[PDB]
């Protein structure tokens, strides 16, 4: 036949990298596996219908070694890039040649995600709270560090502006940022912010509900691959204390839960989640490719038991009407 | 000598990374509360009467003596 | 709708596989149980999984951190 | 025929200097890249700039680079024709 169009999948230690070889052109679509949170909107997004959800609750658990969250047909894929800038959390990146290059972004040929970050740096207090909440790596915070678990970043003296008496006005040493490219929009970080100085917007809107009576127990799957961490085993109540309401099984925090999906793929129940989003916010103005692809993430789903076996490898949600 | 105001304290680091007396455990973040809440613990085989970490708390939390 | 595998050779019938299943633990343990299919049932010592045409598995790796000595591999790769 | 009196395709270049679909090309073996709307090679007859439908992601900047000669329909089909 004829050979070169080499059409290649390896797995190089945590990433998988998928490539179209010719003599002097490549093609790299290069998946972290390490930052995958198992969601589908990047199976959802794909144009080209060629990205499938796999084993999420296990690849994320660390128990399946063979095989990556997602599943990408390299002969089918296109190398356009939608899936690179729709993934909420950076986990999938085009290189050409060698670089990291959109081309449908150089040409503005796509909108992409509005996350619009900010921390006010007049307002900011160099906490350690948005660090600490932050459910992914996200928060560079670049701050000296005082003789709290290190040598003096200048001195416990010289935190706060002192002419050695009083404080003179304002401190604020250093100086904190929020990787735009690494957010996920979960809001854990502006919710709790001491000064309220920190902007993120949601990227998705809609509404989640669970319906914990029909959560067979044992399985936090869903609390274990949740990416902002909005899911929770309500606690049990103590004796004496349980006033004859004996307690749910499982239940979400809308306030952090960011509409993603990885909750619905990852459920082996049949229908204790219920998503669906209204509305993404994006800079960059339309497409008709795009406004398909607002219709294709804006239908609502659930989890399934007994998907049809023709697909299997793969996962199968449930359309609700 | 030393008295933190639980009810005007946010658990913001910047009052134990300061001196190695306090130490701010951050008991682990669950959705169930969606807030921070842990417990500052100061020890008296580390401290001065520097006061500095009172005007170092964002909130006046902290009086010393 | 993945492919569980058991290593018959060093099962030894504990039943942990087949109680920490959470689509087995559908039936008995939910509000208006939806589907009453189960994947593994231990018969004659070593857990059989009925889950022949892969259908109901979702590699949720439940029943993998489960057994004891590890003898359940589950694959996340189309069959 | 369809009424676009500025015309239809002068083989510019212009869509496939902006489509980002890139694919190998029958052509040269598959030893090149082609893009998703291209031409085998500079010499071909009809030089017209087929569009490949199974690799388009219908990002719609072709059109855009097309511009007023509006030669591009990408919901183009298969049309039959019977011939005595
Ligand atoms: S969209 Fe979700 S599943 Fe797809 S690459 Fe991004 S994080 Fe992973
Ligand atoms: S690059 Fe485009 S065609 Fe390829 S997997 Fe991503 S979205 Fe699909
Ligand atoms: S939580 Fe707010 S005040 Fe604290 S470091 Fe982060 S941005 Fe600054
Ligand atoms: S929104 Fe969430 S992911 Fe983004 S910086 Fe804040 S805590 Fe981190
Ligand atoms: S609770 Fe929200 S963020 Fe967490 S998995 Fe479900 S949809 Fe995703
Ligand atoms: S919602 Fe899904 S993952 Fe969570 S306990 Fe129920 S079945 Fe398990
Ligand atoms: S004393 Fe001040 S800085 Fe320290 S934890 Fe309390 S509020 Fe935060
Ligand atoms: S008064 Fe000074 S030495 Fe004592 S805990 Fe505060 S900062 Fe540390
Ligand atoms: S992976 Fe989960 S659903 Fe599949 S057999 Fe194991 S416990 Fe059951
Ligand atoms: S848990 Fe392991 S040892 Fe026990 S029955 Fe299942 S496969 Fe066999
Ligand atoms: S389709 Fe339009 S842009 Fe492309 S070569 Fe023809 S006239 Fe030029
Ligand atoms: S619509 Fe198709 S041919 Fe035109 S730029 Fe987009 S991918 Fe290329």
């Amino acid at each position: 036949s004829t050979l070169f169009p080499k059409y290649s999948k390896t797995t190089d230690g945590s990433k998988v990298i998928m490539e179209q070889r010719l003599l002097q052109q490549v093609n790299n679509l290069i998946l972290d596996n390490d930052i995958c949170t198992g969601c589908g909107i990047c199976s959802e997004v794909c144009p080209e219908e060629a990205i499938s959800v796999g084993a999420v609750g296990g690849v994320r658990r660390g128990l399946v070694d063979d095989a990556a969250s997602i599943h990408v047909d390299e002969t089918k894929c296109s190398y356009c890039g939608v899936c690179v800038i729709m993934c909420p959390f950076s986990a999938l990146a085009l290189k050409v040649d060698g670089e990291e290059r959109l081309p449908i972004l150089e040409k503005e040929g796509f909108p992409t995600y509005d996350k619009g970050t900010a921390i006010d740096q007049d307002k900011c207090v160099r906490c350690n709270i948005c660090d600490d909440v932050c459910p992914r790596d996200a928060i560079d915070r670049d701050v000296p560090l005082f003789e709290g678990e290190d040598k003096e970043g200048l001195a416990k003296g010289q935190a706060v502006e002192l002419k050695i008496r009083t404080v003179v006005g304002q401190k604020k040493l250093g100086n904190v940022n929020i990787i735009d490219e690494d957010c996920c929009t979960c809001r854990w970080c502006a919710i709790n912010c001491p000064t309220e100085a920190i902007t993120v917007n949601k990227i998705f809107e809609g509404e989640i509900t669970f319906h914990a009576e029909k959560c067979p127990g044992g399985c936090s799957t869903c609390v274990d691959v949740c990416p902002a961490n909005a899911i929770y085993l309500p606690t049990p109540k103590p004796a004496k204390d349980m006033k004859g309401q004996i307690e749910a099984k499982i239940a979400v925090n809308k306030d952090f839960c960011i509409l993603c999906g990885a909750c619905v793929n990852a459920c082996p129940g049949e229908d204790i989640i219920y998503l669906r989003r209204d509305s993404v916010k994006i800079k960059g103005k339309e497409t008709d490719l795009f406004k398909k692809i607002k219709e294709k993430l804006f239908t609502p789903r659930t989890s399934k038991v007994k998907e049809q076996p023709s697909l299997a490898g793969s996962v199968e949600l449930k359309a609700v009407s | 000598e030393f008295k933190v105001d639980d009810e005007k304290c946010t658990k913001c680091g910047i009052c134990g990374n300061l001196c190695e007396a306090i130490n701010v455990l951050h008991k682990p973040f669950s959705p169930e509360i969606g807030k921070v809440e842990g417990e500052v613990i100061w020890d008296e085989a580390y401290c001065d009467g520097c006061n500095v970490c009172a005007e170092a708390c964002p909130s006046e939390a902290i009086k010393v003596t | 709708a993945f492919a569980v595998h058991v290593n018959m050779e060093r099962c030894t019938g504990c039943n942990n596989c087949v109680v920490a299943c959470p689509v087995n633990a559908l039936e008995l343990n939910t509000v208006n149980p939806s589907s009453t299919d189960k994947i593994y049932k231990v018969i004659n010592g070593d857990a059989v999984i009925l889950d022949v045409k892969h259908e109901l598995c979702a590699g949720c790796g439940i029943c993998v951190d489960a057994c004891p000595y590890d003898v359940i591999q589950l694959s996340g790769q189309p069959p | 025929a369809k009424g676009i009196v500025g015309g239809g395709c002068n083989g510019c270049g212009d869509c496939s200097a902006v489509c980002p679909v890139i694919k190998p090309n029958p052509f040269e073996m598959g030893m090149a890249p082609r893009k998703a709307i291209y031409i085998y090679h500079a010499q071909v007859m009809p030089l017209i700039y087929t569009v490949d439908f199974d690799s388009c992601v219908k990002c719609g900047l072709c059109v855009e680079a097309c511009g007023d000669k509006k030669a591009i329909d990408l919901e183009m089909q298969d049309e039959f024709i019977t011939v005595k």
